[PDB]
This record gives C-alpha cells, sequence and structure tokens, in this order.
C-alpha cells in the first residue's frame, strides 16, 4: 500500500514507510541508485538519514530537516526468498515562499508615474500579486512589477505584495505610499492638501493673529472698523492659494 | 558521457561484472536493477547463478552463470567511502543469433497481378530483414516485399536474409514464385511442298501452365495415329504437325490452338503443292 508520491516541505521530516514480510526477510533503502541501508548497517554519512523499526516486520526511511537536495527517487529493496519486494517512492520537497525584496516606503508628489517592486522565491515558482487597501479598489494584475501613470491622491495607502503558492501560501508583506499634492481651497477656511498646510488669514493689506485641515476665523463683537472683505491663504511647499470673503 | 556503460554478452555465456574501488572504501556491492545481489561477502540473491569472485579490497567482482533475457537490466555497483557514496552503472545486453521464423510459402499468380511476400525474424538486437531477387539482382529493405503488375521476367527465386551483426551466420531463406501468363501464338509456319515429300507444319505459344496445343485439319481434328499418316509432337512452347511422304487428303487448311487455364488462341496455316 503506502504512497507511491510523497510531498513534503522543507525542514520538515519525512517517514517513507516500507512494512516487509514476515520471516529471515532483510531490507534495503537506496537514494537514487545508491545504498542508504542494507539490513542493519547504514552505509550512508548523513546524520539526518535513520531508520524508524516500530515492529521487526517495520522498515522505514526517516529523513529529518529534509531539503531541496534530498527530493527524488528513493527504493526500497524487501528481499524474499521466493520473488524480490520492491517499492520505489518520488520524494518532493516544497519551499515555502519568500518575499525577499520590496520597495521602501516611499512619498512621491502626485501627477508623476511610479512603479512598485515586490520579488519573491520559492519551491516551486510564487505567482506575486497585488492588492490596494483602500475599499474603493479593484486588485491589480498578477505581476510582481506594478506601474502606475499619473498617480492621484486617491491612490495612496498601503500596497499589499501576495507572493502564493499551491500550498503553504502565506507571504504578505505591505508597502505604504503618500502622494503629496497641492492644496486647494474647496470651501470658505476649510481646505485639504498633503503636507498638511498652515493656513494664512490675511484680511485686505496684511495678516494679523486652527484645524489641521481647516482655519476657522473668530468674529465677536464686531466692530465698523472690522468690517470688510478678507482672504484665506493656504501654502504649502508644493503651491499656495487663496479666497476671498467680505465680512 | 552518461555513467551507463554497455556491456553485451551471447545468450548462455557467463557475464563477469569487475568494481574496481580504492583502498578507503567502507561498503560496497552488486545490484540487479534496485536489488542487491552481493553485499561484500554476504549473498542476498537467492539465484544460484550469481558467484563471488574477487573482494579484494581494490576491486569487487561476480559472475553470472548461464546469461538469459531476463537477466538484461541496468547493474549497479554502489560503494561508500567515508565522505560520499558512489555508484558505477553497468547495462547487461544479451545478443540472440537472427533466425527467419515466418516466411511466406511459393505464391503463383497471374501476370499484372500484385504479390506481397513476407519474412519474419525474431532477434536480440532487432534484425535486419532484406529481400533478394535471385536471377536479377535487386534488394529491399524491409520485412515485407511487394510486387506490383509483375511479369514474366520478375518471375523466379526471391531470397530472404537477414542478420543482426553477431558473428553468427544470416540464416537466408529463399521462395519461389511463378506467374502465369495466357499462351500467345508467337510463330506459325505453314509448308508448300510437292508429292512425294515431307513436310511439317508448327505453332509456337509459351503459357504457365504449359499450354495444351490442338491441331486440327478442316473441320476435324488429329489424334496422332499412324492412321492418315499424320503424327503430331508437342513439346513445352511448340507443337510441330509432321507429315511423312506425302498424301491427297493431307492437302487443305488447318488451324492450331494452344490454351491453358487462363486463355486459347489460334492461327490458321495451310498446306499446299
Ligand atoms: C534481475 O532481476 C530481474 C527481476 O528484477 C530478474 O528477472 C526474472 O528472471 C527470472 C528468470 O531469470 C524470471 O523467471 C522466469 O519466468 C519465466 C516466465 O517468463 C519462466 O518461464 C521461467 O521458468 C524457468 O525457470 C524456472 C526456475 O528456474 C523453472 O522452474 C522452469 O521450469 C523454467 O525453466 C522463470 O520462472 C522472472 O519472471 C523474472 N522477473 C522479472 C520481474 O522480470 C532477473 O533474472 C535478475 N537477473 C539475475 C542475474 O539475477
Ligand atoms: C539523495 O538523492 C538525491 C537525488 O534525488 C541527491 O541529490 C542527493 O544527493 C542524495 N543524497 C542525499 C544525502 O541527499
Ligand atoms: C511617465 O512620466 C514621464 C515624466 O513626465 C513622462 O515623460 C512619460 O510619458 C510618462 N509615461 C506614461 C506612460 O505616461
Ligand atoms: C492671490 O494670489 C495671486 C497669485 O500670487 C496674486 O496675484 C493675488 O494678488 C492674490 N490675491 C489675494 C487677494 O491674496
Ligand atoms: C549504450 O550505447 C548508447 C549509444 O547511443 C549510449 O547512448 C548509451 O548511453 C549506452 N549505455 C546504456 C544504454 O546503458
Ligand atoms: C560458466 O561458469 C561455470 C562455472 O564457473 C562453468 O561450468 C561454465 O562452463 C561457464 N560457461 C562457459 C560458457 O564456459
Ligand atoms: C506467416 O504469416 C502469414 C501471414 O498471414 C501466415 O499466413 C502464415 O501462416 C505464417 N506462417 C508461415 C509459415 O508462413
Ligand atoms: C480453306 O479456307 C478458305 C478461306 O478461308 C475457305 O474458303 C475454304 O472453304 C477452306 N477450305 C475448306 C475445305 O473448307
Amino acid at each position: 500500500a503506502a504512497v507511491d508520491n510523497m510531498m513534503v516541505r522543507k525542514g520538515d521530516t519525512a517517514v517513507l514507510r516500507c512494512y516487509l514480510e514476515d520471516g529471515a526477510s532483510k531490507g534495503a533503502w537506496l537514494n537514487r541508485s545508491s545504498i542508504i541501508f542494507a539490513g542493519g548497517d547504514k552505509w550512508s554519512v548523513d546524520p539526518r538519514v535513520s531508520i524508524s523499526t516500530l515492529n521487526k516486520r517495520d522498515y522505514s526511511l526517516q529523513i529529518q530537516n529534509v531539503d531541496v537536495t534530498d527530493d527524488g527517487p528513493y527504493t526500497c529493496s524487501v528481499q524474499t526468498q521466493h520473488t524480490p519486494r520492491t517499492m520505489q517512492v518520488h520524494l518532493t520537497v516544497q519551499v515555502p515562499p519568500k518575499i525577499y525584496d520590496i520597495s521602501n516606503d516611499m512619498t512621491v508628489n502626485e501627477g508623476t508615474n511610479v512603479t512598485l517592486t515586490c520579488l519573491a522565491t520559492g519551491k516551486p515558482e510564487p505567482s506575486i500579486s497585488w492588492r490596494h487597501i483602500s475599499p474603493s479598489a479593484k486588485p491589480f494584475e498578477n505581476g510582481q512589477y506594478l506601474d502606475i501613470y499619473g498617480i492621484t491622491r486617491d491612490q495612496a495607502g498601503e500596497y499589499e505584495c501576495s507572493a502564493e503558492n499551491d500550498v503553504s501560501f502565506p507571504d504578505v508583506r505591505k508597502v505604504k505610499v503618500v502622494v503629496n499634492f497641492a492644496p486647494t481651497i474647496q470651501e470658505i477656511c476649510e481646505g485639504a492638501g498633503v503636507p498638511p498646510p498652515a493656513f494664512e488669514w490675511y484680511k485686505g493689506e496684511k495678516k494679523l493673529f486652527n484645524f489641521s485641515t481647516r482655519s476657522i476665523l473668530t468674529v465677536t463683537n464686531v466692530t465698523q472698523e472690522h468690517f470688510g472683505n478678507y482672504t484665506c491663504v493656504a501654502a504649502n511647499k508644493l503651491g499656495t492659494t487663496n479666497a476671498s470673503l467680505p465680512l | 558521457n552518461s555513467p551507463a556503460d554497455n556491456y553485451t554478452v551471447c545468450e548462455g555465456d557467463n557475464a563477469t561484472l569487475s568494481c574496481f574501488i580504492d583502498e578507503h572504501v567502507t561498503r560496497v556491492a552488486w545490484l540487479n536493477r534496485s536489488n542487491i545481489l552481493y553485499a561484500g561477502n554476504d549473498r542476498w540473491t537467492s539465484d544460484p547463478r550469481v558467484r563471488l569472485l574477487i573482494n579484494t579490497p581494490e576491486e569487487f567482482s561476480i559472475l553470472i552463470t548461464e546469461v538469459g533475457l531476463g537477466d538484461e537490466g541496468l547493474y549497479t555497483c554502489s560503494f561508500q567511502t567515508r565522505h560520499q557514496p558512489y555508484t558505477t552503472q553497468v547495462y547487461l545486453i544479451v545478443h540472440v543469433p537472427a533466425r527467419i521464423v515466418n516466411i511466406s510459402s511459393p505464391v503463383t499468380v497471374n501476370e499484372g497481378g500484385n504479390v506481397n511476400l513476407l519474412c519474419l525474424a525474431v532477434g536480440r538486437p532487432e534484425p535486419t530483414v532484406t529481400w533478394r531477387q535471385l536471377r536479377d539482382g535487386f534488394t529491399s529493405e524491409g520485412e515485407i516485399l511487394e510486387i506490383s503488375d509483375i511479369q514474366r521476367g520478375q518471375a523466379g527465386e526471391y531470397e530472404c536474409v537477414t542478420h543482426n551483426g553477431v558473428n553468427s551466420a544470416p540464416d537466408s531463406r529463399r521462395v519461389l514464385v511463378t506467374v502465369n501468363y495466357p499462351p500467345t501464338i508467337t510463330d506459325v509456319t505453314s509448308a508448300r511442298t510437292a508429292l512425294g515429300r515431307a513436310a511439317l507444319l508448327r505453332c509456337e505459344a509459351m503459357a504457365v501452365p504449359p499450354a495444351d496445343f490442338q491441331w486440327y485439319k478442316d473441320d476435324r481434328l488429329l489424334s496422332s495415329g499412324t492412321a492418315e499418316g499424320l503424327k503430331v509432337q508437342t513439346e513445352r512452347t511448340r507443337s510441330m504437325l509432321l507429315f511423312a511422304n506425302v498424301s491427297a487428303r493431307h492437302y487443305g487448311n488447318y488451324t492450331c490452338r494452344a490454351a491453358n487455364r487462363l486463355g486459347a488462341s489460334s492461327a490458321s496455316m495451310r498446306l499446299l503443292r
């Protein structure tokens, strides 16, 4: 019975069962064409290879810390006086994916085109796919390189690279991007710009003495001298804009 | 290039497998496919035909007595040093001399027909079958030989020969092909002889099987009897109508007829004065 093809993970311990027949039967384990065990003798010099004998009829090959070098065909030749028995087993060792490179957390200004890279390795070859943290988005196409042309304000956030395999796939690392945009006043003041701007309240000729995204002026005990048309100046390192309002 | 050497032995011979090693070899063994034959001095195989010859720390050699076709396979010598394992592999190839096992029976066909001749031989390695024409030099490298619109000159013995390149002889065999054709009258002679002198009529029609020639004097046919003083001599390709001395009744028209299983023919000749 047992198995013809056995799949295990890298670093795990694999157990290749080979129950033999009753009598004075002698068993031998073979890596490819070479002898690993011949009855009680251990021909192999590897410390990871051993025999697990559950009972007198049992004869198994146990490889601890199995590696990619260990994958291949293993043959257990049970020797019966009548006819010899053979139970070959193909061992396949899997390497879980490992994202070994990803773009650093960058902050690039708006309007430019940027390319994000995510490289991974494993056995078998992993497939790299992208996604956006923001809920209003569509999963990008499976590609190690993700290129966005003319990035907008809403496209910033974390981009979650996922390198997947058919088995033991989880390999997720994120990179946050911040797009810088020249601030624009939407209502008067009230605006939105990144990096956060220092709103300047300029009434007429000069400004005289504040939420991060809004600026609130104070108007109590109004005087006739105070009346006039004032302007809201919001300036940042990227841009500056002004908007007037009468009072 | 690949560590799979070919070691061919004749069937029934003894095959010795020598594995040469250095001094620092811990273990060593000879293996039939993936089954151990001898592990050092320990015999693993139950086959008495496998014997141990040399176990010197410099070479490990075994013997196989009465090598058979089943013994063909990849034989490996796996041995171990203190640091790394080793394998030297050998592929046992059994040779069987070539011999024809089936060949066509002597075939007969009518002229213009189609003939196929087969020559089946067994042997390892795969034997090369060759057809040959004994009368006219012709060779065809093929197990079967097909002759289209076979003619009179193509009939004869067709020899088949097969060899596997071994020292042993090719064991060739021959088959006879005989084509059949109806008679066609080729030559006809008439005699205008005077009274008192001998004369003869003849016809020439070749056929296979040989055509039965018939002679006709006017309406009647001749029976080769001493009555009327006539005698006909029939041959494989001819039939002479012989007239010794003369007779008044002998003068007149004559017709000969040559017929076999495939057709008939007739020609008219006269006897004049
Ligand atoms: C190397 O290993 C292979 C298999 O791993 C092994 O092949 C085996 O060979 C033996 C003979 O050498 C085969 O047994 C024969 O089977 C045929 C049917 O095909 C029988 O006709 C045979 O009967 C004869 O021999 C009997 C026992 O000697 C007699 O009792 C009998 O009257 C006949 O004389 C014979 O049983 C066997 O089938 C194969 N097995 C396989 C899987 O191919 C090969 O022999 C090994 N080589 C060496 C050198 O050990
Ligand atoms: C086991 O077999 C493989 C071939 O599949 C080979 O690469 C390896 O070296 C062998 N031995 C060990 C100890 O890994
Ligand atoms: C990427 O940006 C550069 C710089 O402005 C521009 O020249 C190029 O055309 C852009 N590529 C695409 C595909 O828009
Ligand atoms: C607004 O900014 C523009 C551009 O610098 C400038 O020309 C204009 O005078 C400004 N107006 C006010 C009211 O600040
Ligand atoms: C036998 O000879 C052939 C020649 O083509 C070679 O390719 C092969 O490796 C040799 N050994 C075998 C078949 O074991
Ligand atoms: C093979 O060896 C056996 C015993 O060693 C011997 O009897 C036999 O004659 C040998 N074969 C041939 C063909 O000589
Ligand atoms: C050989 O094969 C032919 C093919 O049909 C068959 O008729 C014949 O009986 C076989 N044996 C001989 C001896 O021709
Ligand atoms: C001989 O042949 C001629 C021409 O065919 C024919 O006219 C004649 O009758 C024949 N002779 C006899 C006796 O019939």
